[PDB]
């Protein structure tokens, strides 16, 4: 079973720098190999064939390169519309193999995130349940850390998080992190925190509402 | 070009011919057949079967004392290659 | 323009089952091997299965050997893919492809030349969950500093199924500092999803902020007022 070891999984780039991205393959594929991007939404599109061969069509600033089990792709100067995925794929031996892939971000400046918490709705509420939402507005770069605390108890296992993508004016990430439960457990406790933690800041940043819906 | 091609079908169309009239296996086997390359018969699981190198090659008569190989697994499966195509060791008869 | 076009995705409970369909044009379907590949929602490329021309060169990942049945019809240029016993990581979007080969008849070796087209793809989704409509919550800004600085508020588009569904604020009029985001699929099955929206604190009390919730699946279209609390 043949892997395809793709590196690295996301990177930094600003428009015009040269990407390099290695696939290394666990098994001599000759030169079986091809390269994809995948713009989102939409399906995989060969951009590299045989290794080293560009699809027609493709700009002249992608090239595939190496044989055997090494094997690199290249784009000598970043453009705004290659900011996306790309995968190598392994056509020497079944089953097919690609690699994780790899997911090309464009890079500014750091920006820590402004934060906002709000309580549960007096409707939901009159439902049953409770959602309790922190969000972590534009800020950079993606790395980013949420804690929750009730009484000052770290919460663990009743929140989801989500993050939108990259900003196509600012560039930055911004995400919503929602913290679960029940109209006891919430008409038990009395304060919610919301803690976050960022490159950005300096000292971990925690906005707090009480019980009262204040 | 073209005449390699239709001495090569008629090589073909010789053992699908030839492979009709056969007798009903005794035994575990792996489908007689025409892998592309060569006409096989029934071969007994687990054993390896030869042929004269296909006559459809241009140096046949130099080969022609030669030989080429396909495994039949103890499964009863003739043994495929990477892709899982027809797969056997035709050495001997490469140029 | 060569083309592939998939259809047959849909919602489907787990050990049921459905069939996928690859309608091919541009081209001679006949000489041509096809692949399966799918992508689970927030995941990678996953090759599935292969078929070709006779068709006794089947292969499938192991996952679903024994419950996916890949097939072609070569009458209609078609592929089709099985897919039984399904389970949650048989939930992804499935793209069918084209691969060249080659049989050199001198050498007896087969060459094969990698995915070249692809098509749409088809989203399956197991699930035992119903269609249903969003309850739409506001989030509320608050501080409350003096005639404020800058605020955030949204709105909390909660338990529907299946995806997706759209929000806008004050009918597409505000277009800043709104952001969206990603559903995610909660313990119960449902989704839920926030959208969210930076304004400057003072325009509140005055300006009425509306969030337009459309979830087509259950033909459901809410709009919902988002104001300051008290306390």
């Amino acid at each position: 079973d043949i892997q395809m070891t793709q590196s690295p999984s996301s990177l930094s780039a600003s428009v015009g720098d040269r990407v390099t991205i290695t696939c290394r393959a666990s098994q001599g594929i000759r030169n079986d190999l091809g390269w994809y991007q995948q713009k989102p939404g939409k399906a995989p599109k060969r951009l590299i064939y045989a290794a080293s061969s560009l699809e027609s069509g493709v700009p002249s600033r992608f090239s595939g390169s190496g044989s055997g089990t090494e094997f690199t792709l290249t784009i000598s100067s970043v453009q705004p519309e290659d900011f996306v995925t790309y995968y190598c794929l392994q056509h020497n031996s079944n089953p097919l193999t690609f690699g994780g892939g790899t997911k090309v971000e464009i890079k500014r400046t750091v920006a820590a995130p402004s934060v906002f918490i709000f309580p549960p709705s007096d409707e939901q509420l009159k439902s049953g349940t409770a959602s309790v939402v922190c969000l972590l507005n534009n800020f950079y770069p993606r790395e980013a850390k949420v804690q929750w605390k009730v009484d000052n108890a770290l919460q663990s296992g009743n929140s989801q998080e989500s993050v939108t993508e990259q900003d196509s004016k600012d560039s930055t990430y911004s995400l919503s992190s929602t913290l679960t439960l029940s109209k006891a457990d919430y008409e038990k406790h009395k304060v919610y925190a919301c803690e976050v933690t960022h490159q950005g800041l300096s000292s971990p940043v925690t906005k707090s509402f009480n019980r009262g819906e204040c | 070009m073209d005449f390699l091609f239709e001495k090569w079908k008629l090589y073909s169309d010789q053992c699908h011919h030839n492979l009709s009239l056969l007798p009903p296996p005794t035994e575990l086997v792996c489908n007689r057949t025409f892998d592309k390359y060569s006409c096989w018969p029934d071969t007994p699981a687990n054993t390896t079967a030869n042929i004269s190198c296909p006559w459809y090659l241009p140096w046949h008569h130099k080969v022609q004392h030669r030989f080429v190989f396909k495994r039949c697994g103890p499964d009863g499966q003739w043994v495929r290659g990477p892709r899982g195509q027809p797969w056997r060791d035709a050495s001997q008869c490469q140029m | 323009q060569v083309q592939l076009v998939e259809s047959g995705g849909g919602v489907v409970q787990p050990g049921r089952s459905l069939r996928l369909s690859c309608a091919a044009s541009g081209f001679t379907f006949s000489s041509y091997g096809m692949h399966w590949v799918r992508q689970a929602p927030g995941k990678g490329l996953e090759w599935v299965a292969v078929m070709w021309y006779d068709g006794s060169n089947k292969d499938y990942v192991d996952s679903v050997k024994g419950r996916f049945t890949i097939s072609r019809d070569n009458s209609k240029n078609t592929l089709y893919l099985q897919m039984n016993r399904l389970r949650a990581e048989d939930t992804a979007v499935y793209y069918c492809a084209r691969e060249k080969d080659h049989y050199d008849i001198l050498t007896g070796y087969n060459y094969y030349y990698g995915l070249d087209v692809w098509g749409q793809g088809t989203t399956v989704t197991v699930s035992s969950a119903s269609t249903k409509g969003p309850s739409v919550f506001p989030l509320a800004p608050s501080s409350k500093s003096t005639s404020g600085g800058t605020a955030a508020l949204g709105c909390l588009v909660k338990d529907y199924f299946p995806e997706p569904v759209t929000v806008s604020w004050n009918s597409g009029a505000l277009t800043s500092g709104v952001h969206t985001f990603p559903a995610v699929l909660q313990s119960s099955g449902l989704y839920s999803l926030s959208s969210v929206v930076t304004v400057p604190s003072s325009s509140l009390g005055t300006q009425t902020y509306i969030c337009n919730v459309n979830h087509k699946p259950s033909n459901t279209k809410v709009d919902k007022k988002v104001e300051p609390k008290s306390c």
